């Protein structure tokens, strides 16, 4: 991505929305599985969609 | 259908393992099959269906 | 039936095919859900099925033969004896569909 | 109370008591808890049945219970 | 045999949604569902004992106040033993 600056902590850093789902997904995937929401994999990668 | 082993075997390589029976190990299948598609058990495999 | 809540698992009870069609209750409480009326009614057409179709076997086709037969049906349906250029032009199909289903309800006794 | 809501289903009795009841039509387990012995024994075949089946459920016959029922 | 068959059932059930109060134009994709969960042969559908000794005896009990046994007897056909048997079991359902 490209750098930009922040009133944030020393130990934290801005991550956009867009490319959080998109790094975690698989950790959604399990998530989502674990929380019940979705029945199988592909279901929870449509939700994801 | 062969799951969970090297091949698979037709009606007549079934019928010598348990009984000879042509029209009865058909409809045996297809009342397995139609209790598969009770939707109290399908419900997990419809989603399947897009695949 | 009312008392058909209580039956829910009762209804099952060392069933049989009647539990094959309480699927199709199922799927019949789903359309019946679908229509709008309540889903709880479906078991009077299933008993019904049992007492005005039930005590044969019959066979079950899979293919074109049912396509025919729903088309037939819906051009048939709206029949008056006067009424085939009314059949065609709504149905979209030639004289010799309707004809032919006009024929099917003839010949059946 | 939680037991005088409760119908008479929740005793099992016998099946001369279960049937004997059924001509008067009783319903819940405090309407034969406020009919006392005096009255009940003129219905014919339970007298050496009740007693201890209530007892073991910590009730009695002949107890006053108002606002009944409390539907 | 086939297409008498399914005609029949076709139109025995728009009739039955008609008097259910249901469209009966929407028997068709019935005996649709009708076919793709269970195409492919022919069954014997005869009965369904169950069900029907079930409203039967739901019935019985339903005619069932108080006394009526002498006449659940004569009407329905089935013994005292069998009125118990339905009245225990309607006492089972809370």
């Amino acid at each position: 991505s490209v750098i930009t600056v922040g009133y944030l902590r020393l130990h934290q850093c801005g991550l956009p929305k867009k490319m959080a789902l998109e790094l975690f997904k698989p950790f959604i995937y399990g998530k989502l599985e674990l929380r019940g929401l979705a029945t199988t994999i592909k279901a929870a990668k449509k939700m994801v969609e | 259908f062969g799951i969970d082993m090297n091949t698979d075997y037709t009606l007549e390589e079934v019928g010598k393992q348990f009984d000879v029976t042509r029209e009865r190990i058909r409809q045996i299948e297809a009342k397995a099959l139609r209790k598969l598609r009770h939707p109290s058990r399908s419900e997990v495999l419809r989603s399947f269906l897009d695949d | 039936d009312t008392i058909l809540a209580h039956l829910d698992n009762p209804a099952e009870d060392t069933s049989r095919f009647p539990a094959l069609l309480a699927e199709l209750n199922d799927l019949l409480r789903g359309e019946l859900s679908r229509l709008g009326v309540d889903p709880a009614h479906s078991l009077e057409i299933v008993v019904a099925i049992c007492k005005h179709l039930g005590g044969g076997q019959v066979y079950i086709p899979r293919g074109q033969a049912l396509d025919s037969l729903i088309r037939d049906l819906r051009i048939w349906n709206d029949f008056n004896g006067r009424n085939v250029s009314e059949l065609t032009t709504r149905y979209g199909v030639t004289f010799n569909t309707v004809y032919k289903a006009i024929r099917r309800m003839r010949r059946l006794k | 109370d939680p037991i005088l809501l409760r119908p008479v289903d929740d005793l099992e009795l016998t099946v001369r008591s279960a049937n004997c009841l059924k001509a008067e039509a009783i319903h819940y387990i405090g309407d034969l808890v406020q009919r006392t012995e005096v009255e009940l024994l003129k219905t014919p075949n339970s007298l050496t049945e009740i007693k201890d089946v209530l007892a073991s459920r910590g009730l009695s016959l002949g107890m006053r219970l108002e606002n009944w029922p409390p539907a």
